[PDB]
């Protein structure tokens, strides 16, 4: 039984590594893909590659063996690395949403004051938040090893890692949708009908894109954070099955490989660069 | 009558074509070339370049308004000249290297002095007077320059006086190309009229006329011997005309290639020819066997200019992707 | 490894490259516009309105946004041999004189042909076009003398300005074959100089926002 | 203009072709592009 799970986890990790490495290489080598917008995508791809090659194999080994056989300090290092990488990956989405909102709603700033230094500052801020979330549990402080279940620490981690960036991303994307709608709405009967049809098609495309972008992140991360928030506060109802926990954890981890598909493989210029490579 | 007489005279002397005699000549084979140096730094599409007589320094002109001189041996940038007009489409390098000329849509191709007591580049002369965009102005000497403009006229100017000493007229379409013979006594010109004209600098009157192209001529280059030249047009066919035979020798064409051409150059011995096509590629043809001999890829946009060194050590090709590739 | 002369050349090249990068970054913060139209369309009037021997370059700032406008109409030559140099411009401002509807160069037909050639050019597939109609008052005075049929035999309608201007705008906007890729903005020039500048700024802002939305994949 | 253009010497194209071949083969040994050059004297290495 363990063989099938190990093979599936290895295949998932291999696919994630291949996708992240391909995105990183395509962004690095290409000259037309060097801009402020693509720098955030490159940083996100690098972060997901780090997750795939540093966090995923050890978690897969733990799942396969159902126990930790690497030591307590190794488990602590694994927890630190996983928390930092996941927080950075989550905050990359918020940074990209903020950059897109600034570009769309402030054309003057986009033309004049938009520099790669802004992208570097955003990446540094995301890493700083990740560090400020990952350091405190070890700064202040056998066969199965889990994250500390302190109520205060759990609340702080969930609020500063998922809930606040989720709210910020939702607000920014709602404002972006409002701006896009405002721009879209703003013999001759045939021309009017064609204009209405094109406007409807643009609205449908925008709705589909926004729905996909929101739903992927929601389905990937929201249930796991809900479970992590609810479990420590009810010790008498911790009868949840191991299968559900494994499914939730791997669904959350799949966001690392799902992010490049949504954010990189769906771009016309990125796939054009890929065709140029071949 | 006179045109018919000239056509009859040129046709009656053609019974054997050089292409059939070249059959006995052995093929050159595949000439594999690789990029030796990658000159970068341009932030916009480049339009022209020139090679120095020392085969070490080269100068290029691009849309961003910077005229840059590179040392091909070490890739280092020697001089960068900020241009008043950013619409430059041509540049030239003096045989002595003291002056550099560049121009474009504006009716002036300014000449800048590189040897100054202050150690910095400065403008030396502005040549106003043309009523059209300057396709290319090439140095004839340290004090004389030949300029081809879009007003269907060419002009020979004295640098010291700034006034055009000689004027060449007769082309119906705008002249888009100009090449100088090694003897620096006579020059060819190519215009959109699908024809080429051979002029002589001294007496300034039309020496010869060649026809055969079916589209606008974009490139021209003299044969190293000086008795012939090659022309390229949008018809994707290269045509070699020799001044003494007054007739076409061969047409370089292929079924695969359909886009136009931008630059034509000859090797030191003249055995092989280099062409830059719009499909982000260069084709190396044999000037004798009239067959393809090599393909130079590696450019991400339309190839705009290319040039071989005086000694033939290497050839540098530029393109709209703002990168220059040196091949040996 | 490297001699003193070689090292000095390396530092000089590095300094030159840094200066060139800084200059390019500074120059990339300007909105480039290409001006086109017939010579007798009152180009100079709007030129001096917004600004206050080949390419004419006009630089002006408005609401913290810098615009560089390139006028090529000062020279006459083959368009298909130098228009590709203008690839990548933010917008093309086209000028049309309404009062030239009944002038034989036929002027309106030539303007329509030039607009058709420019709009459908492969180099300006993604380039927006901002249309300006000049001399509306003299057009209003002239239309009381001659009907539209002198220029449009296959058109029937009233001789009112409110309808004639709409008909001309529709005819000019019906020439494009890539309405999905590009949009045409039409404005009527008036004595108020700030109106044209505001319209140009709004059109440029809309074009930039639409390009950003397309890059984000929404539009 | 075309009246005086016809009053020029007219020769056969065979000798021009022979001259072109002679010029091509004379400088063939001094063509770096025609024959690949080793790194012993190649300055671009
Ligand atoms: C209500 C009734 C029921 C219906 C409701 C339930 C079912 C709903 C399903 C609806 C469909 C959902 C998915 C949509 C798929 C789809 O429409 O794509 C089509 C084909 O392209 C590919 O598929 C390209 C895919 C290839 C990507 C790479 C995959 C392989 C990579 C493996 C990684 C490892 C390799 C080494 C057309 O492509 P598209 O129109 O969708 O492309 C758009 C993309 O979706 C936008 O995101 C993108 O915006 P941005 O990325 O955010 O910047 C846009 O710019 C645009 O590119
Ligand atoms: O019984 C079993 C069986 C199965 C199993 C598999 C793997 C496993 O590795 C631990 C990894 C947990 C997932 N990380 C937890 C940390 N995490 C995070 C990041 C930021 C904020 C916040 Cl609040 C958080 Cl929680 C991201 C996701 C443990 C188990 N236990
Ligand atoms: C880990 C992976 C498998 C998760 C993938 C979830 C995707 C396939 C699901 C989850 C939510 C779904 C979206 C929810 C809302 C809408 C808005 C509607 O107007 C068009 C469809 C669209 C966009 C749905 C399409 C498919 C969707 C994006
Ligand atoms: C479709 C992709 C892109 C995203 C979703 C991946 C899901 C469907 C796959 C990928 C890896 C899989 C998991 C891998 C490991 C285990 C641990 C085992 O003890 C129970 C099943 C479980 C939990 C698998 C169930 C389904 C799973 C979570
Ligand atoms: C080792 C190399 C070969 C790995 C190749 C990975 C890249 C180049 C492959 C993997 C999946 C491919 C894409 C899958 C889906 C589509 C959508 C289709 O409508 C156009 C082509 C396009 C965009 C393909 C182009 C090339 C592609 C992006």
């Amino acid at each position: 039984y363990q063989v099938i799970t190990s093979l599936l986890l290895g295949t998932l990790i291999f696919c994630a590594v291949l996708g992240n490495a391909c995105v990183v290489a395509a962004i690095a080598l290409e000259r037309s893909l060097q801009n402020v917008a693509n720098y955030l995508i490159g940083s996100l791809a690098v972060t997901d590659l780090m997750v795939s090659v540093l966090v995923l194999p050890m978690a897969a080994l733990y799942q396969v063996l159902n126990k930790w056989t690497l030591g307590q300090v190794t488990c602590d290092l694994f927890i630190a690395l996983d928390v930092l990488c996941c927080t950075s990956s989550i905050w990359h989405l918020c940074a990209i949403a903020l950059d897109r909102y600034w570009a769309i709603t402030d054309p003057i700033d986009y033309v004049n004051k938009r520099t790669p230094r802004r992208a570097a500052a955003l990446i540094s801020l995301t890493w700083l938040i990740g560090f400020l979330i990952s350091i405190p549990p070890m700064l202040g402080w056998p066969d199965a090893c889990t994250i500390s279940k302190d109520h205060g620490y759990t609340i702080y981690s969930t609020f500063g890692a998922f809930y606040i960036p989720l709210l910020l991303m939702l607000v920014l994307y709602g404002r972006i949708f409002r701006a896009a709608r405002f721009r879209i709405r703003k013999k001759n009967e045939r021309n009017a009908e064609a204009k209405r049809k094109m406007a409807l098609a643009r609205e449908r495309k925008t709705v589909k894109t926004l729905g996909i972008i929101m739903g992927t992140f929601i389905l990937c991360w929201l249930p796991f954070f809900i479970v992590a928030l609810v479990l420590p506060f009810c010790e008498s109802s911790c009868h949840m099955p191991t299968l559900l926990g494994a499914i939730i954890n791997w669904l959350g981890y799949s966001n690392s490989l799902l992010n490049p598909v949504i954010y990189a493989y769906f771009n016309k210029d990125f796939q054009n660069a890929f065709k140029k490579i071949i | 009558q006179l045109k018919n007489q000239i056509r009859d005279a040129r046709k009656a002397c053609a019974d054997a074509t050089l292409s059939q005699i070249t059959n006995n000549i052995d093929p050159v084979g595949r000439i594999q070339m690789r990029t030796r140096r990658t000159l970068r730094g341009h932030l916009a599409k480049i339009y022209a370049m020139h090679w120095g007589t020392d085969s070490r320094l080269l100068v290029s002109a691009s849309q961003d308004g910077k005229l840059i001189i590179w040392d091909s041996y070490t890739t280092n940038k020697v001089h960068a000249i900020p241009l008043r007009s950013s619409w430059v489409m041509t540049c030239a390098y003096a045989p002595s290297g003291n002056y550099v000329a560049c121009g474009g849509l504006d009716n002036i191709c300014s000449i800048y002095n590189l040897k100054t007591r202050e150690g910095n580049v400065r403008v030396s002369r502005e040549l106003a007077g043309h009523t059209g965009y300057l396709s290319c102005c090439r140095f004839l000497d340290d004090n004389q320059i030949v300029t081809s403009s879009g007003d269907t006229t060419c002009a020979l100017w004295d640098i010291e006086t700034g006034q055009q000493t000689t004027t060449f007229t007769g082309h119906t379409g705008d002249v888009m190309s100009l090449s100088l013979a090694p003897d620096t006594r006579l020059f060819v010109s190519g215009a959109c009229d699908a024809s080429a004209k051979l002029w002589d600098v001294r007496e300034g009157m039309c020496r010869q006329t060649f026809t055969g192209h079916e589209s606008d001529i974009n490139a021209i280059c003299f044969f190293p011997n000086g008795n012939a030249f090659a022309t390229g047009s949008d018809d994707a066919t290269c045509r070699l005309f020799d001044l003494r035979a007054d007739q076409e020798l061969m047409t370089y064409s292929h079924d695969n290639i359909i886009c136009g051409i931008t630059s034509v150059s000859f090797s030191k011995s003249g055995r092989l020819l280099l062409a830059g096509y719009d499909d982000f590629n260069c084709n190396v043809w044999d000037a004798l066997k009239a067959d393809r001999a090599g393909v130079l890829a590696g450019h991400d946009n339309r190839v705009s200019c290319l040039g071989v060194t005086d000694d033939g050590m290497a050839v540098a090709t530029g393109s709209w992707d703002s990168f220059l590739k040196i091949w040996n | 490894t490297l001699s003193a002369e070689d090292k000095a050349a390396v530092e000089r090249s590095k300094m030159i490259d840094r200066n060139l990068r800084e200059d390019g970054e500074k120059a990339a913060r300007e909105v480039k516009l290409l001006l086109l139209g017939a010579g007798e369309s009152g180009k100079n009037t709007i030129v001096k309105q917004m600004k206050i021997t080949g390419i004419v370059e006009t630089h002006f700032t408005f609401k913290d946004l810098h615009f560089k406008m390139f006028d090529v109409g000062a020279q006459r030559s083959e368009r298909k041999k130098w228009i590709h140099c203008f690839e990548g411009v933010t917008a093309i401002i086209f000028c049309v004189a309404l009062s030239d509807y009944d002038l034989v160069l036929n002027r309106m037909h030539a303007s329509m042909k030039l607009f058709d050639s420019i709009c459908n050019n492969k180099w300006f597939t993604d380039t927006s076009i901002i249309l300006f109609l000049n001399k509306k008052d003299l057009f209003e005075e002239k239309i009381k003398k001659s009907p539209l049929t002198i220029c449009y035999p296959e058109y029937a309608g009233s001789n009112t300005y409110e309808e004639a201007a709409a008909y001309i705008q529709c005819q000019f906007e019906d020439l494009n074959k890539r309405k999905d890729t590009k949009e045409i903005y039409t404005h009527f020039t008036c004595s108020t100089d700030t109106k044209n500048v505001q319209f140009v700024f709004d059109a440029v802002t809309d074009v930039i926002i639409k390009n950003n939305l397309k890059d984000c994949g929404l539009f | 203009q075309l009246k005086m253009e016809a009053n020029i010497d007219r020769i056969k194209v065979s000798k021009a072709a022979a001259d072109l071949m002679a010029y091509c083969e004379a400088h063939a040994k001094e063509d770096p592009l025609l024959t690949p050059v080793p790194a012993s004297e190649n300055p671009f290495r």
